[PDB]
RNA sequence: UAAAUAUAGUUUAAAAACAUCAGAUUGUGAAUCUGACAACAGAGGCUUACGACCCCUUAUUUACC
């Protein structure tokens, strides 16, 4: 079982203590586009989330945030900014074994947990009950929830906003005072009346008539703090005016101790929100959380790429980060604290710092990876240029290289392909794509989702198509920048995903004007003739994509699992397997492949491991490639156990590499690959001798 | 001073403070610079009164009892002398083993990154891992190296073994164990050594390092043999044992009898008894 | 990365038993006597206290679809 159940359980009715002894509030995600919004509470005994974004998970893993000890998670609007990434979240609560978790926020968060339970499956082990604004007031150990539904002049014009309260905590009881005062202290004598002290009961000893409060520091009367989200124009109005709020800003018995603003900058500089915010009084700090916060979250993912970056910078291109008022505030930082017990104060202690710097420079202190990147560098550069000068397209950017859950280093699999300058297409789009895709390019993220043509998922596993959402809204924000005209997104995938997507676009959030969805049943060879309509679109995908063919197949996986083909005018294929074990029939039709993107989640010796989860070994791996005959075979989906890099097995030939996130790979980059090797070992040293003492393990385990 | 009353209130207010305590503990409480250090402190002397008053109750009780049945209540070959007839073999032994016996050295080295809770018990464990070289059959020719005169290892040795530390059959030096031995024959005994030791040679001198890290230290042996170019090696308790639960930092106590055991003709079998039995669910 | 665990002589259970060191010329219970050492991973917190409760580091064992 899970220690913090039993902890509390001792404490029976809260007893034998009053409130948490310190409760501050921590900053997860800044409110970046990449990143989105998202807040943190702290205390002793419980442990809150706020506005659980895409992507938010990730941050929390990354930074020490506990996941098993979370007791509810509070949505401020049902908009996937906010709700998406949370089946995420669901899951790794029922791994770590969490028996409840309560979910509050609008009223269609009860249809949203059955939408996802399309793809997700059962959320059995872990009890999901949802608490709208309407249920009554929730109590805990540790504070207060108010929620107050805010509604713009399913339902996308709700905005749920969170006014907390911290219980009063009991002050201390000086031992020392009591006893001159003629109180017997010690064993029996100070048990039962020590409480009634505590707890601000008058209390009569001995004829005497003794007042709690004198006797002990002044209780605190409990810090309260807002978290309010204002996504829009429409929503001042309503907000400024709302009732609920008024009680806790003007009144001088009821300080508000902060104010959480999820708002654009175009709102917060509304005159009406200004007054607004100033209402508060100026007692009350202001902390913002949007687009204007410039600061770095993933900071392992910069830190690898960085010293990756040494070895070859086009190959590991560096990432690139994406007013005055009369109400002072806080402009939101990854990991910023402000603590509310039992000293009101900003601590800036915790925030991450990003300096390069230090990254090259512990690179290069490594025993042999200056040697070996130099090494390379001038047999490399200096050496002989190849006959054949390819094309600088396609080049596939390898955004995520995750199996099943994200993690500092490996996002869940997604692969972006750059047919031409002007198109490109996503082989999948798992949870936090849309943030890798924003990070590799910053500013050009816009450009990018503009020639995004069509979207391909593999199958209906969460770590495959749960950030599929996230693209939409963004690229519809991208479209209207650009001012092109917004038209549908062609996505290939299987039948049952329209359900997942159906369930939320008439409970959650309208999504499905953004999609024209190709089922994969029909994209096989020697398919029958779909509806006309969906064969002008498969139309659509060859000409807008600039493909000669688009093909799928059937792969060894769960069911209604499909694999990809890519054919260019030019001639060169791109050959894309999902989640498979060693197929036949992706052989077939990726004979003759130019580039081929494989299955390699399990290392060599962990075959049995693979058919019960349903995958292949970096030997199986390879061993398709040679077999369907690829020019190059690239390796992906790796499984979190090889966090860095994967084993490197003997079959290792010139024709095969690993992936790396935010990688770009050309077919002009081949002959490279085989030499980028020697300075990977050397950079994954300690990784390197790592890996493989638990295969030794292993082998003796399960012998034993 | 303001640590006295320091005290008297704290004992108020119940804090675990024992009874009666000299000035030589209250200096040491005034090395403690957080709360938390004073009130482990403090606990480990109220623990040390209960055990000695109840260990105090409980011998008064063996006395009283003695007395109470003596009340109511031939040829031999030899007096009952055995326990100065074993000391006088032990060092007859003892003194062959610093002549021809295999040097065994344990490192003092590690006096900087000791605190005085963990320095008490290393010693505690040398006294120990000493005590069962001498009843072995073939006890091992104990060096202590880099044990500086003045050092606290030192002085604390001398208050536990009083006047016998002088009479001790061990060498004890303040020159390293390279300054002894060719750095050829010197294994550098280590659980983070990378490699693993599969039998025990007799013409090879182990140098196991005297410390006991509490707060674990990992690799300060590892560093220590790497400065030196001195060979390490580490038990194979992974390969035969089915380590479970703890540390794989054995005790030095167990540490000796182990390398006792092997060079005794022992299989891993019988060397590897002394692990505790709570670290691994049985051998294979 | 996450979840359970960690007895510095060894076990037991939630304080003991068996061991360790110094002294002993022991009349065969020395099967004892007089002393030494008694820290349940480490550090920092909370509380009148608690081995409770709460963060952080190392270590061990599992899982990572
Ligand atoms: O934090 C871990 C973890 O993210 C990953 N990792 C390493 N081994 C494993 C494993 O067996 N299973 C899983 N799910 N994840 C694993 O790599 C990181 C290793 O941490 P290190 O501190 O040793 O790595 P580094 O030297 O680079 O320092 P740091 O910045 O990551 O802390
Ligand atoms: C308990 S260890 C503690 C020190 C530990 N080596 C460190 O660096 O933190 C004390 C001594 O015992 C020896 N030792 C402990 N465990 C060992 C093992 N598993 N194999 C070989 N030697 C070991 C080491 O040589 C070490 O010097
Ligand atoms: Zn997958
Ligand atoms: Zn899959």
């Amino acid at each position: 079982p899970l220690r913090h159940l039993r902890t509390r359980e001792k404490r029976g009715p809260s007893g034998c203590s009053g409130g948490p002894n310190t409760v501050y509030l921590q900053v997860v995600a800044a409110g970046s586009r990449d990143s989105g919004a998202a807040l943190y509470v702290f205390s002793e005994f419980n442990r809150y989330l706020f506005n659980c974004g895409e992507g938010v998970q990730r941050l929390m893993q990354e930074h020490k945030l506990k996941v098993a000890r979370l007791d509810n998670i509070f949505l401020t609007r049902m908009h996937w900014s906010n709700v998406g990434g949370l089946s995420g979240m669901i899951l790794t609560l029922k791994e770590t074994g969490l028996p409840k978790c309560v979910l509050s926020g609008p009223p269609q968060l009860e249809k949203y947990l059955e939408a996802i339970k399309i793809f997700s499956g059962p959320l059995k082990g872990i009890e999901l009950a949802v608490r709208p604004h309407s249920a009554p007031e929730y109590e805990d150990e540790t504070m207060t929830v108010y929620q107050i539904p805010i509604h713009s002049e399913r339902d996308s014009s709700l905005v749920v906003a969170f006014i907390c309260k911290l219980h009063l905590k009991r002050g201390n009881f000086l031992v020392l005072k009591a006893k001159e005062m003629g109180l017997p202290v010690g064993t029996a004598a100070i048990a039962p009346i020590i409480a009634a002290v505590k707890d601000g009961k008058s209390i009569t000893h001995e004829g005497r008539e003794i007042l709690a409060e004198e006797l002990c520091t002044p209780p605190d009367p409990g810090a309260a703090f807002v978290v309010v989200e204002c996504p829009d124009e429409s929503f001042i109005q309503p907000i400024c005016e709302n009732a609920t709020f008024q009680r806790y800003q003007g009144k001088a018995d009821a300080p508000v101790a902060l104010v959480v603003h999820m708002a654009p900058a175009s709102v917060l500089v509304d005159s009406r929100y200004q007054q607004w915010m100033e209402r508060f009084g100026p007692d009350t700090q202001h902390l913002v959380l949007n687009e204007n916060c410039a600061s770095v979250h993933n900071l392992r993912s910069h830190k690898i790429q960085t010293q990756l970056n040494l070895i070859h910078p086009d190959i590991f291109p560096l990432l690139t980060s994406f007013p005055t008022l009369s109400v002072p505030m806080v402009q939101g930082e990854c990991l910023l604290k402000y603590q509310l017990r039992p000293r009101r104060e900003w601590q800036r202690d915790a925030i991450i710092t990003c300096n390069p710097e230090e990254f090259i420079v512990e690179a290069l202190q490594l025993p042999n990876f200056q040697q070996s990147v130099q090494e390379y560098r001038r047999s490399a550069q200096d050496g002989p240029a190849p006959a054949e000068k390819r094309s600088q397209y396609p080049e596939i950017i390898f955004l995520g290289t995750g199996s099943a859950i994200p993690m500092k280093i490996r996002n869940v699999s997604a692969t972006l392909v750059n047919i031409s300058p002007d198109t490109s297409l996503l082989l999948d789009c798992g949870e936090g794509t849309f943030g890798q895709l924003c990070r590799h390019y910053g500013d050009q993220v816009d450009r990018v989702l503009g020639t995004l043509a069509a979207v391909f998922v593999s199958h209906l596993h969460a770590d495959h198509h749960t950030g599929l959402p996230s693209i939409l809204l963004q690229r519809e924000r991208a479209l209207a920048s650009l001012g092109k005209p917004l038209h549908p997104l062609l996505v290939v995938a299987p039948n049952q995903l329209k359900a997942w997507l159906q369930q939320y676009h008439n409970q959650c959030q309208e999504v499905l004007h953004h999609i024209s969805m190709i089922p994969a049943k029909c994209l096989q060879e020697g398919a029958e003739i779909s509806s006309p309509a969906v064969e002008r679109l498969i139309s659509s995908l060859l000409r807008t994509c600039d493909l000669e063919e688009f093909q799928t197949c059937l792969v060894r996986h769960c069911k209604h699992a499909f694999g990809c083909a890519l054919v260019h005018t030019s001639g060169w294929k791109v050959v894309y397997s999902g989640d498979t074990m060693p197929c036949e029939a992706l052989v077939r039709m990726g004979k003759d492949a130019t580039l081929l993107i494989h299955e390699a989640t399990l290392e060599d010796g962990l075959e049995e491991e693979a058919v019960e989860k349903t995958h292949s070994t970096t030997s199986q791996a390879i061993s398709v490639g040679m077999r369907m005959n690829a020019e190059f075979i690239m390796l992906n989906h790796f499984s979190q156990r090889y966090a860095k890099v994967p084993l490197f097995s003997p079959n290792f030939s010139e024709k095969v590499g690993v992936a790396f996130d935010h990688m770009k790979v050309c077919f002009g980059d081949f002959p490279t690959m085989p030499k980028l090797i020697p300075p990977l070992k050397a950079l994954f040293a300690g990784d390197i001798e790592e890996m493989e003492e638990r295969r030794e393990k292993r082998e003796l385990r399960q012998v034993r | 001073a303001a640590t006295r009353e320091f005290i008297e209130m704290w004992r108020l207010l119940g804090r675990e403070v024992p009874e009666h305590i000299t000035e030589e503990e209250l200096k040491t409480l005034m090395e403690c610079v957080s709360n938390t250090a004073k009130k482990k402190y403090l606990k480990y002397l109220y623990t040390k009164e209960k055990v000695k008053k109840a260990r105090q109750i409980k011998k008064e009780m063996k006395a009283a009892a003695r007395e109470e049945a003596k009340n109511i209540k031939k040829n031999f070959l030899f007096l009952r002398l055995w326990d100065r007839n074993m000391d006088i073999a032990m060092g007859w032994k003892g003194a062959q083993a610093m002549q021809f016996g295999q040097p065994l050295v344990f490192d003092m080295a590690y006096e900087n990154y000791m605190k005085r809770k963990e320095l008490q018990n290393t010693v505690s464990q040398l006294l120990e891992s000493e005590g069962w070289n001498r009843r072995n059959v073939d006890p091992f020719h104990i060096y202590f190296c880099n044990l500086k005169i003045d050092g606290a290892l030192h002085r604390e040795l001398v208050k536990r073994y009083q006047e016998k530390w002088d009479k001790l059959l061990l060498t004890s030096t303040e020159k390293s164990h390279v300054d002894l031995f060719p750095k050829d024959s010197i294994i550098y005994l280590t659980a983070d050594s990378p490699n693993v030791m599969t039998t025990f040679r007799h013409d090879k001198v182990y140098v196991i390092g005297s410390f006991v890290d509490k707060s674990m230290q990992p690799g300060t042996s590892l560093a220590k043999a790497k400065r030196l170019n001195l060979a390490t090696e580490c038990l194979p308790l992974d390969k035969y044992l089915q380590w479970e639960i703890g540390n794989k930092n054995l005790t030095l106590d167990q540490m000796i009898r182990i390398l006792l055991c092997l060079k005794n003709n022992g299989n891993w079998q019988e060397a590897l008894q002394f692990v505790p039995k709570r670290k691994h669910t049985g051998f294979l």
